[PDB]
């Protein structure tokens, strides 16, 4: 088989700072017959946006953060598991994870304690409670941010040595492969009856019945790791069922898997020396730092920006990544770096943002 | 390894699509 999916650009828009855009993710919470909405990051700005029909891009809100430095690099979508409220958060160049209300636009709170920059925020897929940030300060941190304690830091001796940029939980959020500037790429497992228990202690915590500061685990060691895979810097790390894509400055997103072809991925030990690359899913002009490839919620698509404005897409269904490209989404008008792009949950719309503040919208054909 | 790494995400996508229609998240 080839890929079939065709998309039409509908419209676009520059957001009138002028900077460029680091950033976007689509609310996949919102419950069907809602409108889809997505958020963008850039400077010290959060912005929302409703994506209505006829292709129209209607600004909702603006966050403007009081610290006129902040340059924001990330956001992700959660919900108050209480009270069903969404929420947002938000992370950058001041190391701070910033919780926002997306509808009243405000910072409810904010998380301080990574030595540096943060690149990436996940959300946990089973629990909207459960923070992953990586960051320049060379730890992944995980955050319970209903009873707002660090669970844990998982760095040390056998750590990332450089900048972690970039983090994914696997479907069901029993593990987490996480990715860096020295070309490793390491696996925590969160299943181990460690990590349980500190997640079940970080929900009974609370400061108001006990004098004495909630202890974080300390995590030295991870359940993986490889240097044997990229030759240079690894900035965007997913999980594709058991397998991982990964893409470094090579042209190509890598889809390998640790061990040998025939190794579970439950059976894998901390020692294992093996790693099988299975396919490259190749494109043109992207090799300059942070570059993100998405995927739609059921993982049928795949897309990447590049640094000239164009967006390639992939179907994931089709055996051979060397045969499942798509019609490669461009404009004349869209010439500037496409940082990252991001699918509604129904796989309707794809937006991108770019380096020029631009976003533009795809919308799919059926 | 295509069909099988195909029937883990059908079968695990659809439990956390599950887990979304059981939701009710309050729209932005
Ligand atoms: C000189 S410029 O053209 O204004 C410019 C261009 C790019 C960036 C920049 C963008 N994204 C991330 N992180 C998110 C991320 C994406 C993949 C992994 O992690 N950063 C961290 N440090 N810098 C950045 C900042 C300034």
């Amino acid at each position: 088989k080839k890929c079939k999916y065709s998309f039409k650009c509908v419209n676009s828009l520059k957001e009138d700072h002028n900077q460029p855009l680091f950033g976007v993710q689509f609310n996949w919470h919102s419950k069907e017959g809602d409108p889809l909405v997505f958020a963008t990051v850039g400077s010290n700005r959060v912005t929302l946006y409703e994506c209505h029909s006829q292709g129209e891009i209607r600004l909702l809100q603006s966050y403007v953060d009081a610290d006129a430095d902040e340059n924001f690099y990330t956001c992700a979508w959660t919900y108050d598991s209480n009270t069903s409220h969404p929420l947002l958060a938000v992370a950058g160049s001041r190391g701070i994870i910033r919780i926002i209300n997306p509808i009243t636009m405000q910072c409810i709170k904010h998380y301080v304690g990574h030595g540096n920059a943060i690149n990436e925020l996940k959300f946990h897929p089973r629990d909207p409670n459960l923070l992953l940030s990586v960051s320049k300060d060379h730890a992944l941190r995980l955050w319970n941010i209903q009873t707002d304690t660090l669970v844990a830091i998982f760095g040390g001796v056998e750590g990332h040595r450089d900048e972690v940029l970039s983090a994914d939980y696997d479907l069901l959020g029993e593990k987490i492969m996480s990715c860096d500037m020295d070309h490793s790429l390491k696996l925590w497992r969160i299943n181990s009856k460690r990590m349980m228990n500190a997640i079940k202690e970080s929900y009974d915590y609370n400061p108001n019945k006990t004098n004495r500061p909630f202890i974080s685990q300390k995590i030295h060691f991870p359940d993986f790791s490889t240097r044997d895979i990229h030759r240079n810097y690894v900035d965007c790390v997913r999980w594709l069922g058991d397998l991982i894509l990964s893409k470094s400055c090579e042209n190509a997103i890598v889809c390998w898997k640790p061990g040998k072809m025939e190794d579970d991925i439950d059976k894998i030990k901390p020692s294992e020396s093996n790693v099988t690359i299975l396919g490259r899913f190749d494109y043109s002009q992207c090799d300059i730092w942070y570059m993100r490839f998405s995927m739609d919620f059921w993982q049928k698509m795949l897309a990447l920006g590049n640094q000239v404005g164009k967006l390639y897409v992939w179907d994931l269904e089709v055996e051979d990544p060397h045969k499942a490209k798509c019609t490669t989404l461009t404009h004349h008008k869209c010439g500037a770096a496409i940082r990252q792009t991001s699918f509604s949950r129904d796989s309707s719309i794809l937006i991108a943002v770019c380096d020029d503040a631009s976003i533009w919208r795809w919308d799919r054909l059926r | 390894m295509f069909s099988s790494n195909r029937q883990k995400i059908l079968e695990r996508t659809e439990i956390l699509n599950q887990e979304w229609k059981q939701r009710r998240i309050q729209p932005v």
